[PDB]
């Protein structure tokens, strides 16, 4: 079956903790980090050290893919990417289209969805 | 196991034509309480074996030593004993080839000259050794030799000092590599060197009095060396590199071209006798099998093709790669349509495996009688089909694992290291040490390809076509061009075979494109609507878009002339076409075709298959001046070979004194043509072939003969007016083929040679031009040509009628008097095509003498092979084969393979 | 020359899907996260994600060892669908900025960097480094636009599409989690590519053309090759029920086209007969299973039928594809309209309705004819240029952008 992939966005405070622990590779990050994901599909929750963050699965605009190399010359393709799990530090942990992320990562897709995608001419 | 000797031998007496001194042989038994060994040697004086600081019980049947057995089981797995062994040489070795100062002759008497030939069982004529390609060694070699002399052995050299003061001086070479005893070999010879500088130190040796000529070799050994180093990626490691005239070198398993002693190249002479392809060949051939080979020892002699595969495709590289202008590309397909030739033949005569495994369950090998067992087996593996059918199956997989690929691979293979490391230390090297086929494969395997196991196999034992029928429609009301391919193979073991065919048809002005595949045994293949081609507007159809799309719509709209569909490109499969009505197809391919690969298979076909008038079109071709050297040849030997048909013989012609006339300038030439290079004349080939053209329709309808003779007797006119000059000599030589088949019709009322009456008009002067000049001494020219040739115009000219015993009388004389290496070969290959003609039993008997002593061995054997060749009998079996002296002479030239010349023993294998 | 992984060369599932619905079209190279059904995260609550630096660092030496074990030069890695993981390797991350571009990759293939460089007049002392690519001097334009001199421009370079590329740092807020069956992963990834328009090398077939068919006859050929090859049994068999699940919209007399050469219906007292490989019939080799379909030629299939399925549901029906602003939007036109181009067999419109950006920062690929000769091509050329240099700058810039409100 194909890996799935996607983006982790943590509030910047929360992503310098978090990096750190990736660049040691220290093996209890497996706990220091963890992802719930709710029933519905789209809220849950990113606890850093214990602390929940409110979480919410959304749709970015543009294909993005990760590929690897051996060489950097060379590049094999190993997923299409198209969701960011978002966590922001305010938000309902357990809530009861405002999943549209409407930008691109980089900088330049700023607005792309409005601004720098041709819109659908119907009938 | 004997793992590593240091030999000392001392003096290197030329006063005794013998060698002497101790061999120091460490071995490491394989093997628990082992008491006896076998090393083995040749007619050799031993005087001690010494264990241990005890003489030990010596017999020689092979040398069996005694072991004194002084430890308790004793010897044990890995003990090393030295064996410490007094020998003395014998003066008629099979090995070496000794001359002292007073047979030499007038030209010197005094300085001594002995060299040897290792490879491949002749190392037990200088010491005992065990000698064997399974025991691996490495050697230590001191010796002292004339102070007058420089010497080659194998294994790095490591300083010339004197034995201190007087006369002697002693050469420290030493090996590091495990190498069998195949490749020793000792070399002592003259001492006058000629050094370049910039490169690992190249130096050429010659005799003193022979160093001008050493100018053109150093040079082209520059460029040689430094270029291969790039392309093959590969430094050669040994620091020097010297190239060594040797007067006494004239071997086929040494030199040959090269000998690969250690970073000591040992050629014939050959020093400016203008190559241009010839030896180009023969040097890149030769600086590729230093890599493959030697640099990478193989373990196993049953991939030998991984050798010389290798080396042919390296050489179509470099050649086409340094001498891009004589174009190497449109001449690789003779080297593999030749090997067609001999693959086209089963059924007792006369084809061999490439792969030769030995198999205990071998049943099959009434075809197969060389094993792959000793020795002179592995000498014959140098045949056209072991070289360049290892050559085209390389070439093939290189297109299946592509080309980036396997140059990863062989790269990776010469520098991939193999150590050895115990655990106080000690680090061994061994690349310049072994390395092994096994991993060969497999590497290989993993970077590219898939099933190579079927692949190689029908190369190499029951597979490979004759024949591909071609049928053909095209459907007006549809357009579909409808092709019937099938194909066929007369023989045990047959079956359907891939052969990439291709196909390209050619619309109403030869302006179409094509395709196809067919690679089953019986197909039908269907060639869309392509009225207008894929280049429809290249400028190929503004061709019938000229304006014959719709003028010649009457005979377009008439598809009766359907599309013509050629055949074959490129000799895209290597088979006989069996294809009716095939004229146009060879003409569209002689015109249109990009690749010359085709055009000259095109107009051997034109040759052969009956066809109408092209005669006026294929003169585009003879004055394309892109084209080979050889196209532009058999283009004319299409009209030579096409000969008139009927009674319009004299209308060709005319177009052949044109370029029989090839722009000659004979009012400022033939005086100005030896400062010219003769412009090639265009390659003298062709010029050859344009009175050899007249020659042959001479020959082959007989009411030609004296307008032809008027139009070579103008060529004769241009003859005796040149100097020597090195491309002139392809000239020459082949004008000397052009004179014959002159004088050879003009007496061809035959009825015995007689005396031809006379005709002294012709019989002079035709003799005047074959015999030397006999005044002019031939101890100039180190080349000889002309003259090597010029026995050759003496006969056949004197053999269409018959002039019996005028030619042997040169030829014998011309092989004793011993100048010039070429001029006795030339000499002894007449002597040879006279005894084919001549069946009076005597002078058979005389030429299996000379055979026998004559005495240089390798003459020896091209003497015994060509008696092999031309057969003593003809169609009629009047007491076939029933001797019983010569199968004792059979039995006895069997077994001097236990000597040496590995291409004498299959001559009695042949002849068994 | 591109080399793709081997299970992408193999034409494997799910790198190369059989049939997509609908939805699937629709969610083209966009999978949505899906709930599994079984393994550790089908559980509900936290799940641990892992580091992943160790395993790089062992498998980037494990590799280097094989490497230096035969005995040096260049290796292939990309064998088995496990080489093929974001767990290990140098990872990028590339956005696309056409929404849904004429030609994209599958996971399993491949794609070169080349970092096109035009030299500085004189004595230029050569292009600048990247970290990624391999630079090339061009004298002449591989886009539609010419590199000025001295200007470094990387790119995509492969069998489907070449692409002008813009590297990028990743916000210092966000990594990747691999997800499996099994768990969660996390990578630092900090090298993000914006990608530009492409240039289509590769040409789109257009909905039920000779091509499309004569595509999709061949992939199912390869399939019931392959089924034939996987099975165990001797003599080789397989079933029609596992062909028609892979190809659903085929109907099974169809199905039976494609086997009557190679293969004979068993029928046996129950509802699941067998297709047993005739005795005479000689399977097809790894190389020639290959050879009759590509990768990149399914690639161009599958941006067919997922442009055709957008169309769809815009409303244009088949009789659409004197034609509509949206049809001209289509790969098939598109492709069709810059490749001939590239071959000099007419012009581009370049300003017009397909536009993929819609804001004059990309081409309309739609044909006009050659046909005041020197100003008309002058012309085409200047307004090529000026695009291409606004694409380079806009897409490379870093300039912060303000989120629009509206």
């Amino acid at each position: 079956e194909l890996e799935s992939q996607f983006i982790l966005r943590l509030p910047p405070e929360y992503a310098s903790t978090v990096r750190r622990a990736v660049q040691s590779g220290h093996v209890n990050l497996k706990d220091r980090l963890t992802i719930e994901l709710h029933p519905d599909g789209r809220h849950g929750i990113v606890r850093v050290d214990r602390v929940p963050l409110a979480s919410k699965l959304v749709d970015l605009p543009c294909v993005m893919e990760s590929l690897k190399t051996i060489d950097k010359k060379t590049f094999y393709k190993t997923a299409d990417i198209c969701q960011m799990l978002v966590s922001t530090v305010d938000g309902d942990l357990y809530p009861p289209k405002k999943f549209i992320w409407n930008h691109g990562i980089t900088l330049p897709l700023k607005n792309v969805r409005k601004r720098r995608f041709r819109k659908t001419a119907k009938k | 196991k004997l793992t590593h000797q240091v030999v000392c031998i001392n003096n290197i007496n030329f006063q005794r034509k013998s060698v002497v001194g101790f061999v120091e042989l460490t071995i490491f038994p394989t093997v628990a309480n082992l008491n006896r060994i076998k090393l083995n040697s040749k007619q050799c004086r031993i005087y001690r074996v010494r264990i241990n600081d005890l003489e030990a019980a010596f017999i020689y049947n092979e040398l069996c030593i005694k072991v004194p057995s002084e430890l308790w089981k004793h010897v044990d797995e890995l003990k090393v004993l030295k064996i410490h062994i007094n020998f003395s040489l014998d003066q008629p070795k099979g090995g070496l080839h000794f001359v002292v100062p007073s047979v030499e002759g007038s030209m010197a008497e005094r300085g001594a000259h002995v060299f040897s030939c290792g490879y491949q069982n002749s190392t037990r004529f200088w010491f005992p050794c065990v000698d064997s390609y399974s025991e691996l060694c490495t050697w230590k070699l001191e010796f002292t030799v004339d102070a007058a002399m420089v010497a080659v052995s194998n294994g790095d050299l490591v300083e010339t000092v004197y034995t201190h003061d007087m006369r002697k001086k002693t050469f420290h070479y030493m090996l590091t590599i495990p190498t069998a005893a195949s490749n020793i070999s000792l070399a002592i010879g003259p001492f006058e060197i000629l050094v370049d500088p910039y490169m690992h130190e190249v130096t050429h040796f010659c005799l003193p009095q022979l160093l001008p000529l050493l100018k053109h070799t150093t040079s082209y050994l520059h460029e040689v060396f430094e270029f291969y180093e790039e392309i093959l990626t590969c430094r050669y490691p040994y620091s020097c590199f010297k190239t060594v005239f040797i007067d006494e070198a004239y071997v086929e398993v040494a030199a040959y071209a090269s000998m690969s002693i250690f970073s000591t190249n040992l050629l014939h002479s050959a020093m400016i006798i203008d190559e241009t392809p010839l030896t180009r060949r023969c040097l890149a051939q030769s600086l590729a099998q230093q890599f493959f080979g030697c640099f990478i020892s193989r373990m196993s002699w049953s991939d030998e093709w991984v050798l010389k595969g290798i080396s042919g495709y390296i050489y179509g590289l470099w050649m086409k790669k340094t001498f891009g202008v004589n174009e190497y590309r449109h001449w690789i397909k003779e080297e593999l349509d030749k090997i067609v030739a001999y693959e086209l033949k089963t059924g007792g005569v006369l084809l061999h495996p490439i792969f030769g495994g030995g198999k205990e369950k071998d049943n099959p090998a009434s075809h197969l009688h060389f094993s792959i067992k000793h020795p002179h087996t592995l000498s014959w593996e140098y045949y056209s089909m072991f070289q360049c059918k290892a050559h085209l199956v390389m070439r093939l997989i290189e297109n299946r694992i592509s080309m980036e690929f396997m140059l990863q691979v062989f790269n990776k293979l010469l520098s991939l290291a193999s150590t050895a490391s115990s655990q106080k230390f000690q680090s061994h090297m061994w690349s310049q040490m072994l390395v092994s086929t096994s991993g060969f494969l497999k590497s290989i395997s993993n970077v590219s390809g898939k099933d190579i196991q079927p692949l190689i196999k029908q190369w190499v034992d029951q597979s490979g076509v004759v024949k591909f029928y071609g049928s053909f429609a095209f459907n007006r009301k549809r357009n579909v061009l409808e092709l019937e391919i099938k194909q066929d193979y007369t023989s045990p073991g047959t079956q359907k075979y891939v052969g990439p065919l291709k196909v390209t048809v050619q619309e109403l002005d030869g302006s179409f494109n094509h395709t196809l595949q067919i690679e089953e045994n019986s197909l039908k293949h269907d060639i869309p609507c392509h009225s207008k081609s894929r280049r429809n507007k290249k400028k190929k159809i503004p061709l019938m878009n000229g304006e014959e799309v719709d003028m010649d719509l009457s005979a377009m709209d008439a598809d009766s002339p359907l599309l013509w569909i050629r055949i074959d490109p490129d000799m895209s499969v290597l088979r006989k076409v069996e294809f009716e009505q095939a004229d146009f197809m060879w003409q569209y391919q002689l015109r249109y075709e990009r690749d010359v690969v085709a055009q000259q298979e095109s107009i051997l076909a034109l040759e052969k298959f009956p066809t109408p008038a092209s005669r006026l079109a294929l003169t585009d071709i003879l004055e394309q001046e892109q084209c080979f050297y050889r196209v532009r040849m058999s283009a004319c030997f299409c009209l030579a070979k096409i000969a008139n048909s009927m009674v319009s013989t004299w209308t060709g012609p005319p177009a052949m004194k044109s370029l029989f006339t090839r722009m000659f300038c004979c009012k400022s030439c033939p005086n100005i043509v030896k400062t010219n290079n003769f412009m090639s004349f265009q390659s003298y080939f062709l010029q050859k072939t344009m009175p050899v053209a007249m020659a042959l329709l001479r020959d082959v309808h007989n009411l030609c003969p004296k307008e032809v003779l008027t139009f070579i007797l103008d060529l004769i006119k241009y003859n005796d007016n040149r100097k020597n000059k090195f491309s002139d000599n392809y000239y020459r030589a082949e004008m000397i083929d052009a004179l014959a088949n002159s004088v050879t019709p003009a007496v061809s009322v035959n009825n015995e040679v007689r005396t031809l009456d006379n005709l002294n008009p012709d019989v002079r002067l035709i003799l005047e031009e074959i015999t030397r000049f006999l005044n002019m001494e031939k101890l100039l020219p180190s080349y000889r040509h002309t003259i090597t040739v010029s026995c050759l115009r003496a006969i056949r000219v004197l053999q269409k009628n018959g002039h019996v015993p005028s030619d042997p009388a040169l030829f014998k004389s011309y092989a004793e008097y011993g100048h010039f290496v070429d001029i006795r070969i030339a000499a002894l290959e007449a002597v040879v095509d006279y005894t084919k003609v001549d069946r009076s039993y005597e002078e058979l008997q005389w030429l299996l003498n000379m055979i026998q002593n004559d005495p240089v061995p390798y003459v020896r054997h091209k003497i015994l092979n060509m008696l092999t060749k031309n057969p003593p009998f003809t169609k009629n079996m009047e007491s076939p084969l029933c001797n019983e002296a010569l199968v004792d002479q059979l039995w006895k030239l069997m077994n001097s393979g236990t000597s040496h010349d590995w291409r004498l023993r299959c001559g009695a294998v042949d002849l068994y | 020359i591109i080399q793709h992984s081997i299970p992408a060369v193999e034409l494997r599932q799910p790198f190369f899907p059989t049939h997509m619905g609908p939805i699937k079209l629709r969610q083209f190279h966009r999978p949505p996260l899906k709930k599994y059904s079984f393994g550790a995260l089908s559980q509900p609550g936290p799940h641990s994600v892992q580091p992943l630096l160790k395993h790089i660092k062992k498998k980037a030496k494990m590799r280097e060892q094989e490497r230096q074990a035969s005995g040096g030069g260049e290796m292939f890695f990309m064998r088995t669908p496990q080489d093929l993981t974001g767990k290990d390797g140098d990872l990028i991350l590339a956005e696309y900025s056409e929404e849904n571009g004429p030609l994209m990759m599958q996971v399993g293939m491949a794609t070169k960097i080349k970092n096109y460089y035009k030299r500085k007049p004189g004595k230029d002392p050569g292009a600048p480094d990247c970290k990624y690519g391999e630079t090339v001097y061009c004298h002449t334009s591989p886009f539609l636009g010419s590199l000025h001199p001295g200007q470094l421009l990387q790119a995509f370079e492969n069998n489907l599409f070449r692409a002008p590329i813009y590297l990028h740092k990743m916000p210092e807020t966000d990594f990747l989690i691999i997800r499996t069956r099994q768990g969660y992963y996390i990578r630092e990834l900090v090298d993000i590519f914006v990608v530009g328009q492409q240039c289509p090398l590769f040409e789109v077939p257009g909905p039920n053309s000779k091509r499309a068919n004569t595509h999709i006859r061949d992939f199912l050929q390869v399939f019931i090759y392959r089924l034939f090859w996987k099975s165990k049994d001797r003599p080789r068999r397989i079933r029609m029920e596992d062909i028609k699940k892979a190809f659903p919209s085929h109907s099974e007399s169809s199905i039976r086209k494609r086997l009557k050469l190679c293969a004979d219906f068993k029928r046996t007292g129950m509802d699941s007969n067998w297709w047993v490989l005739k005795s005479d019939f000689r399977l097809p080799t790894e190389e020639e299973i290959r050879a009759m379909v590509s990768p990149e030629q399914c690639c161009a299939y599958y941006s067919m039928i997922a442009a055709e399925q957008r169309l769809k549901d815009a409303g244009y029906g088949e009789k659409s594809f004197k034609i509509d602003d949206e049809v001209r939007t289509a790969p098939w036109n598109t492709t069709r309209a810059f490749i001939a181009a590239m071959k000099g067999k007419c012009l581009l419109e370049v300003t017009g309705v397909a536009d993929p950006t819609g804001c004059g920062e990309g081409f309309s690929y739609v044909k006009i004819p050659n046909k005041s000769v020197a100003e008309h091509q002058e012309r085409y050329k200047e307004e090529c240029q000026r695009i291409f240099d606004l694409q380079n700058k806009v897409l490379s810039s870093t300039e912060v952008l303000s989120t629009d409100t509206d």
